[PDB]
C-alpha cells in the first residue's frame, strides 16, 4: 500500500489511508500520548541518542544553477513518464494538441493563413485587473508630445489593449499631481487601468494601427516600464482659489470673489495664502457684510491691483 | 482602503 | 481637529525623513571612506 | 591589464535558460519588412537550400530542420499590420531584418526593431536586397556602407549585414543564401526575462471540432469549439485543464482539453541516439 | 468560479493559501449541525486581520453564514493594531501572518493585544524560535516578534509587536535530505504575577529528564513582573532542539494551569520534547506545515525536505489536499536509501510564485 | 453573436468618453477658478486640503487638565518650587 | 587599483538609495548600491543625474568607472550601451 | 418662503458636512 | 506608399546644444 497514490485518492478517508499502509490544524501543538505513558517510555534516552573553490564570484551562481538544475533531471529521469507529466507538465519542444471551448465565429471565419496565432500562458497576475501606474516617456522619433486622458495603445506581456492613462510627477516625493502632457525629452509617471502585470515588465505606447491613418510619421508614440502595481491611485490636481482685494489697511486687507458665502470663509479660516507679487498672507475673519468677504493680513501692504491665491489640492 | 467585511449577519 | 492632525502629521515625516537621510548619508561616508583610506594607504606604500 | 579587462567582458547578469536539456523546439525565425522586399522568395530561397526541395506558395509557419540538432520555423510577417509585428516580436528568437537597398531604410524597419528594443532582443540579422537595381559601383558600395554603419546602430556594432543582389527564377544567389543558413546555424541564442518564464506556442494548424449539426440548428453565430496544434516553448505548461492562457488579438481561454503528439518533423540527432534524408520538412 | 470547500476545517490555511494564489475561495458548511451555527468570534477578527493586512479583497459572509465567500486582494501589510477576543491566544493570528508578511508591498508591522499563551495555539517563545528560524532558512533574513507585554489567561492584558522587515520575491529552494545532529537544547521558562521560583522549578523538572542527554543544557529564567506582566498570574516553559550545522530546530511548549506542579510540567515538555525529536527527520510536525507552503510557492523547481513515518499523519494529508485543490501542486514521495531508519523524502515542484506585490 | 454584441457596448462607451473629452471641464478641473464660475457655496460640499500658517490654538481638555495637576501635585510633592528668594 | 586591476567594473544595480530624497538633483539622489559581480562586495556608484538615473533600474548590469565622500565610482554602461547615449537620446538601452 | 430656502440650503450643507 | 525615413532619423543627431558656424571649419 503504496501512500504515494493514497494521499491522491481523496474517496479513501485520510483515517481510513493511514491504518491500510501501516485531527485538525487549527491546533498547533500535534497530539502527543497520555502523559504517563510519555514517561514511561522516555525513562531510557537510548532511542534518540543516535540523533546527537571558484576563481569569480560569477560562477558560483551560474554553478548553483546547474547545480539545481541537475537536481531536476535526476529526478525527473526516475519519475514515471506519467508521473513526470502530472508534475512538470508539458515541457517545451513537445508537439501538443490543445482544444478551446466558446471560441468567436468569426475567429474561425475570419481567419488567414498568412497572419500568426500566438498562444502564451498567464501567471494569475495577468488575470488581474486594476491600476497601472508606470513610468513612461514619449518616444523620441514621435513628433508630438501625448495627452492626459487621451486613448493609447499599449502593448503589455501578451496582450495589447487600448486604454487611457494619466501622466504624473512626484513633485519633490511629496504628492502624485497630475500633468496635461507628457515631458518634452524625459520620463514621467504614468497611471492607466488594465490588466496587471509583474514589476520590470517594459511596454510600448501606439496611438494608431489602422493603414488607414497611418500618415508618414513614426507611429510608436510612448515607452516605459510597469514600475508599481495597485487598485488605486490617488492623483491629484492643483486647483487655485482666486479672489481679489477691495479694502487695503496696511498689512490688513479685504478680499472679495474668493468665496461666495461666509460659511465658505468659515471653513477656510485658517488658511495660507499668497499674491501674485508672492506676498504671503492668512484668513483672519469672515466679513458679516457682504456675504464671501473675509479680513486677511499680510506680511507686507499688498496693492489694488494685486491678486491673491490660496493654493489648494 | 477598499474591501469589506459585507458581513450579511442578522 | 483636522488642524491638529494635520499639523503634527506633517512633522514626524519631516522629522522622518531628515533621520533616515542622515543616517544613510553617514554610514556610506563612515564605511566607505575608509576602504578609501585604506585604498590609497596601499597607494601610498606603492 | 588587458587581462583582467577580459576577464571582466565575460561577467553578466546570471539568469536560468529554462530550455530543455533534450528535444528543444525549432527556433522561431521571423522574416520582416516591408512589402515586396523579397520576404516571400528569401523564405522559398533558404527553405530550398535547407531541404533541397522548393515551396511554390508559403502560408504560416514552416518548419525544418536546418541541423543535426537545429530546427527552425520560417514565418513570414505581414508587412502592412503593425498588431502582426508586435506579436511576433515577443516570440520571434531571430529576426530576419529585410531592407530595399536602392531605397533604403524603411519606418516599419525600424519601429520593428524599436518594438522589440523594448520586449527584448532576439537575435537580429540584416538582409540588404535590390542592390541589383544600382546602375554604379561607386553608388553601391557608398549605399553598403551607409547602410551598415547604422544598422550597427539599432543593433551591436559588427552586426552581421548580408546582402543580395537580385532574384532569378524566384531565386536568390545560391552561394549567397548557403552562406546565409551557415549562419543561421552557427548563431547562439540568449535567456530573455519574458520567454523563459511564461509558456507560449506558435500555431503550425488550425481546426474547428464544431459538430456540423450544432452550426445549422443553433446557427453560424453559435460558439465554436477549437483545437490548436504546435510546439511548446519556454517554461513547461502544467498538464491538467482549465489553464488560463491568452491568444493574441482573440481573447483569453481556458484549455478545455491538452494532449502530446508524436513530432511530425523529428530531429535526426534524437533518432540516431534511438544527411540529405535527415533534413525534413513539415 | 469558486473552489468550494468545507466545514470549518483548516479555516485559516485556507483562507491564507486563497491569499497567496490570488484564486477566489468558498468555504460552505460552517459547523451547520451546531447550535451556535457559523464562523465564531475569531474567525471573524482573522477575516478583519486579512482584510487588514491586503487591498481590494471581498468577503463575504452570507446571511446564515454557515458559508463564507472570499476574492483576495492583493498583500499590502502597513502598520496596524489589532485588538483581539479573548476566544484565542496571539498565536492563533499571529502565525497564519508569517504566510503574508515576506511578500508584501509595505513591511508587516503589526500591533498586536490580547491573551498571549494557551494550550492548543503557539506560544511566543514557540514563535520566536521555532517558526522564524524555518523562515530565516527559506531566505527571511529579518523577522522579529518584540514582546512588549506578556499576557496569561484568562484576562491577558499582552502585547507583542510583528516586524518582517524582509521582503522577498519567493522562499528559496529547500535542500534538505539529512537529519539534523541536535547540537544543544535550549529554551525559555517564564512566568506573570508570581514569584521567581516557580521559573526555578520547572526548569528543575526539565533538566532532570534531559541531563542523561550529553547536551548542554541551558534554559533561560525569564520571569515577567510589575506593569508589563499582565493581569493574570501564569507560567510556562518552551524547550528548543537547535541545530546549528544547518541551523534547525525542533521545539515543545505547554502553559500551566492552576493547580500544577511546575516540576511535573517542566518534566512534561523534555518528554514531549524528546517525543518530538523522535517523530522528527529534519522539522518537526509543528513546523512542517510552515515548511510545506513555503516549498510550494517558491521558483517553478524542485526542492527536498526529509520527513520521518511518524510526520505523514492525518493534518499531513488533509494539508497536502487542501494545497492540491488551491495550487494543484502534487508532493511526491520518496524513500530513503538508508535502512537505519525509515524516513521518507518529499519533493515538490514550486508554482513559480513571485511577489510582484513588491515594488522596485 | 456574442462578440458583436460586446462591440455594442464598447460604441457605446466610447461615445460616452468622446463627448466627455469634448465637454466643458468641471470648475474643480479647470484650475484657478472663481466664485462666479462654480457653483455657489459648492467648496462646502467638497473636501479641500489646504495649509495652515499657525499654529491651533490648544483646547483645555479634561485630559490636559487632569496631566497639568498631576504635575502640580507632583513639585509640591516635592517641595519644588522655582521662586525668588532674598538675596 | 580600485578594481585589482582592472579599468571597468561589471555590476549589479542593487537599490537606489537616494530615490527618496525631496530635493531634486541632489547629490544622494544620484547614487545606487551596486554590487560587484566579480568579487560580491557591496558598493555604492554614481549616476550623472537624475534624468539618466531614470534610465537605471534594479537587476541590470552596469559597467562602473573611477570617479558624499566615499563614493568612488561613476556608471558609464548601463544594459551594454553607453549612460550618454542614452542621456543624449542618441540611443536605447536594449532588454 | 426665501428664508426657508436658505434653512433648507443650510440643512444640506450641515447634512454634506456630517 | 513608400515612407522614406526623415533628416532626424537619418542622422541621428538627437539632442545637442546649438554650436557655432565658426566650428564648421
Amino acid at each position: 500500500w503504496n501512500i504515494g497514490k493514497l494521499i491522491y485518492m481523496d474517496n479513501i478517508s485520510p483515517e481510513e489511508c493511514i491504518r491500510r499502509w501501516r485531527v485538525d490544524l487549527e491546533k498547533f501543538v500535534p497530539y502527543f500520548d497520555t502523559f504517563e505513558k510519555l514517561a514511561k517510555k522516555w525513562k531510557s534516552v537510548d532511542a534518540i541518542k543516535e540523533r546527537f573553490e571558484y576563481d569569480t564570484w560569477y560562477e558560483l551562481q551560474k554553478a548553483k544553477i546547474s547545480k539545481q538544475l541537475e537536481i531536476n533531471n535526476i529526478e525527473y529521469q526516475e519519475m514515471t513518464p506519467e508521473q513526470r507529466q502530472r508534475i512538470e507538465g508539458f515541457k517545451a519542444g513537445s508537439y501538443v494538441r490543445i482544444v478551446f471551448e466558446k471560441v468567436p465565429m468569426e475567429f474561425v471565419k475570419n481567419f488567414n493563413p498568412k497572419f500568426p496565432i500566438v498562444m502564451g500562458g498567464l501567471l494569475p497576475t495577468e488575470i488581474k485587473f486594476g491600476i497601472v501606474k508606470a513610468r513612461l516617456r514619449r518616444h523620441r522619433w514621435h513628433k508630438k508630445i501625448l495627452k492626459t486622458n487621451d486613448p493609447l495603445v499599449l502593448s503589455l506581456g501578451w496582450r495589447r489593449f487600448q486604454t487611457l492613462p494619466i501622466y504624473t510627477t512626484t513633485d519633490s516625493r511629496t504628492r502624485t499631481r497630475m500633468l496635461k502632457y507628457t515631458p518634452e525629452h524625459t520620463y514621467c509617471n504614468a497611471a492607466f487601468y488594465g490588466p496587471l502585470c509583474s514589476p520590470n515588465t517594459p511596454f510600448c505606447g501606439v496611438q494608431i494601427v489602422a493603414n488607414s491613418d497611418t500618415g508618414n510619421g513614426f507611429r510608436i508614440a510612448a515607452t516605459g516600464i510597469v514600475e508599481e502595481i495597485d487598485v488605486n491611485i490617488e492623483i491629484v490636481k492643483k486647483l487655485k482659489l482666486v479672489g481679489f482685494p477691495y479694502k487695503i489697511f496696511k498689512n490688513t486687507a479685504f478680499i472679495k470673489d474668493m468665496f461666495s458665502s461666509a460659511m465658505e470663509v468659515a471653513r477656510f479660516e485658517g488658511a495660507q495664502i499668497k499674491t501674485v507679487s508672492g506676498i504671503r498672507g492668512e484668513i483672519k475673519r469672515a466679513l458679516s457684510k457682504p456675504e464671501g468677504h473675509y479680513r486677511a493680513a499680510f506680511e507686507d501692504k499688498i496693492l489694488m491691483s494685486d491678486i491673491v491665491i490660496l493654493r489648494s489640492w | 482602503k477598499r474591501g469589506g467585511v459585507i458581513d450579511k449577519r442578522f | 481637529f483636522e488642524a491638529r492632525q494635520r499639523i503634527e502629521e506633517k512633522n514626524k515625516e519631516s522629522s522622518d525623513y531628515h533621520a533616515k537621510m542622515a543616517h544613510i548619508v553617514n554610514t556610506i561616508n563612515t564605511e566607505e571612506g575608509a576602504e578609501k583610506n585604506k585604498y590609497e594607504r596601499e597607494r601610498k606604500l606603492r | 591589464q588587458r587581462s583582467s579587462d577580459v576577464n571582466e567582458r565575460k561577467l553578466h547578469v546570471p539568469m536560468v535558460d529554462r530550455t530543455p536539456e533534450d528535444d528543444p523546439p525549432p527556433f522561431i525565425v521571423a522574416v520582416v519588412g516591408p512589402p515586396g522586399t523579397g520576404k516571400t522568395t528569401l523564405i522559398r530561397s533558404l527553405v530550398r537550400r535547407m531541404t533541397k526541395s522548393t515551396l511554390n506558395d508559403i502560408q504560416g509557419p514552416i518548419t525544418v530542420v536546418s541541423g543535426k540538432h537545429r530546427r527552425l520555423t520560417f514565418l513570414e510577417c505581414p508587412a502592412d499590420d503593425l498588431n502582426a509585428m508586435i506579436d511576433i516580436a515577443k516570440i520571434a528568437d531571430l529576426v530576419l531584418l529585410l531592407i530595399d537597398g536602392n531605397f533604403g531604410f524603411e519606418m516599419e524597419t525600424m519601429e520593428f526593431l524599436n518594438i522589440a528594443q523594448h520586449h527584448g532582443m532576439p537575435r537580429v540579422l540584416g538582409v540588404a536586397t535590390h542592390l541589383d537595381l544600382f546602375k554604379s559601383q561607386s553608388t553601391l558600395r557608398a549605399s553598403k556602407k551607409r547602410l551598415k554603419h547604422r544598422f550597427w546602430t539599432e543593433v551591436y556594432q559588427g552586426a552581421k549585414l548580408f546582402y543580395l543582389s537580385g532574384v532569378i527564377n524566384g531565386r536568390y544567389p545560391d552561394r549567397e543564401i548557403l552562406n546565409l543558413s551557415r549562419f543561421i546555424s552557427v548563431m547562439k541564442f540568449r535567456p530573455l526575462k519574458w520567454r523563459n518564464e511564461h509558456p507560449y506556442m506558435l500555431a503550425d494548424r488550425f481546426t474547428d471540432l464544431t459538430h456540423p449539426e450544432l452550426i445549422e440548428t443553433q446557427g453560424l453565430q453559435i460558439d465554436r469549439k477549437v483545437a490548436i496544434y504546435g510546439y511548446l516553448h519556454g517554461t513547461p505548461l502544467p498538464s491538467a485543464p482549465g489553464t488560463r492562457v491568452h491568444i493574441a488579438g482573440v481573447g483569453d481561454f481556458s484549455v478545455a482539453q491538452i494532449e502530446k503528439l508524436p513530432d511530425p518533423c523529428p530531429t535526426p540527432f534524437y533518432q540516431q541516439k534511438l544527411d540529405d534524408k535527415d533534413k525534413l520538412i513539415y | 468560479k469558486y473552489t468550494t470547500f468545507q466545514g470549518s476545517q483548516n479555516f485559516r490555511l485556507r483562507i491564507v493559501l486563497a491569499t497567496l494564489s490570488g484564486k477566489p475561495i468558498k468555504i460552505e458548511k460552517i459547523r451547520s449541525g451546531d447550535l451556535n451555527p457559523g464562523l465564531k468570534d475569531y474567525e471573524v477578527s482573522f477575516l478583519r486581520l486579512i482584510e487588514s493586512v491586503t487591498n481590494g479583497s471581498v468577503i463575504e459572509i452570507s446571511y446564515t453564514g454557515t458559508t463564507v465567500i472570499y476574492r483576495p486582494g492583493i498583500i499590502v501589510g502597513g502598520a496596524s493594531t489589532h485588538i483581539c477576543p479573548s476566544s484565542k491566544p496571539v498565536g492563533y493570528f499571529v502565525e497564519p501572518m508569517l504566510y503574508l508578511a515576506p511578500f508584501s508591498k509595505k513591511k508587516f508591522s503589526i500591533l498586536f493585544k490580547g491573551i498571549t499563551a494557551s494550550h492548543n495555539d503557539a506560544g511566543i517563545e514557540a514563535i520566536k524560535w521555532g517558526l522564524m528560524p524555518v523562515m530565516e532558512k527559506f531566505g527571511v533574513r529579518e523577522c522579529a516578534l518584540h514582546t512588549l507585554k506578556r499576557g496569561s489567561p484568562p484576562l491577558g492584558g499582552g502585547e507583542v509587536h510583528l516586524v518582517v522587515d524582509s521582503l522577498i520575491a519567493q522562499p528559496i529552494t529547500m535542500h534538505e535530505i539529512d537529519r539534523p545532529i541536535i547540537s544543544s537544547i535550549t529554551g525559555v521558562a517564564y512566568s506573570t504575577r508570581v514569584s521567581p521560583s516557580l521559573v526555578n522549578r520547572m526548569i528543575d523538572g526539565a533538566k532532570k529528564v534531559l541531563k542523561n542527554l550529553q547536551c548542554e543544557v541551558n534554559i533561560t529564567a525569564d520571569v515577567w513582573r510589575g506593569e508589563n506582566s499582565g493581569k493574570s498570574p501564569g507560567w510556562g516553559i518552551t524547550l528548543v532542539a537547535q541545530s546549528k550545522q544547518k541551523g534547525w530546530s525542533y521545539f515543545a511548549e505547554d502553559i500551566g494551569d492552576a493547580g500544577s506542579i511546575p516540576e511535573e510540567l517542566g518534566e512534561k515538555v523534555a518528554c514531549q520534547l524528546l517525543e518530538e525529536i523522535s517523530k522528527s527527520a529534519a522539522v518537526g510536525r509543528n513546523q512542517l506545515p510552515l515548511a510545506i507552503v513555503y516549498m510550494v510557492i517558491g521558483k517553478e523547481d524542485i526542492g527536498r525536505l526529509r520527513i520521518n513515518k511518524e510526520q505523514i499523519d492525518e493534518r499531513f494529508i488533509i494539508l497536502l489536499r487542501d494545497i492540491k485543490k488551491i495550487f494543484n501542486t502534487e508532493v511526491f514521495l520518496k524513500p530513503v536509501d538508508e535502512a537505519d531508519n525509515e524516513d521518507m523524502i518529499a519533493t515538490i515542484k514550486g508554482i513559480g510564485f513571485t511577489n510582484t506585490s513588491k515594488k522596485i | 453573436s456574442s462578440f458583436e454584441k460586446q462591440q455594442i457596448e464598447i460604441r457605446k462607451q466610447i461615445e460616452q468618453l468622446e463627448n466627455e473629452a469634448v465637454a466643458e471641464k468641471k470648475w474643480s478641473l479647470k484650475g484657478e477658478v472663481k466664485a462666479k464660475d462654480r457653483p455657489e457655496d459648492a467648496l462646502l460640499t467638497e473636501e479641500l486640503e489646504f495649509d495652515r500658517t499657525a499654529k491651533p490654538v490648544p483646547v483645555i481638555t479634561s485630559e490636559v487638565t487632569e496631566s497639568l495637576e498631576d504635575m502640580i501635585r507632583r513639585r509640591i510633592q516635592d517641595s519644588n518650587f522655582d521662586d525668588l528668594q532674598r538675596r | 587599483s580600485p578594481f585589482g586591476g582592472s579599468s571597468h567594473a561589471k555590476g549589479i544595480v542593487l537599490e537606489k538609495l537616494g530615490i527618496e530624497s525631496k530635493q531634486p538633483n541632489s547629490a544622494i539622489r544620484k547614487c545606487v548600491r551596486v554590487q560587484l559581480i566579480k568579487n560580491g562586495k557591496k558598493v555604492t556608484a554614481f549616476v550623472p543625474n537624475d534624468g539618466c538615473l531614470n534610465f537605471v533600474d534594479e537587476n541590470d548590469e552596469v559597467l562602473l568607472a573611477g570617479f558624499i565622500p566615499g563614493v568612488r565610482f561613476k556608471v558609464v554602461k548601463v544594459s551594454g550601451v553607453s549612460l550618454l547615449a542614452l542621456w543624449k537620446e542618441k540611443k536605447e538601452k536594449p532588454r | 418662503t426665501l428664508a426657508n430656502n436658505v434653512e433648507s440650503k443650510l440643512r444640506d450643507d450641515l447634512e454634506r458636512l456630517k | 506608399g513608400k515612407r522614406a525615413i526623415n533628416y532626424q532619423i537619418l542622422k541621428n543627431k538627437g539632442l545637442t546644444p546649438k554650436r557655432n558656424k565658426d566650428n564648421r571649419n
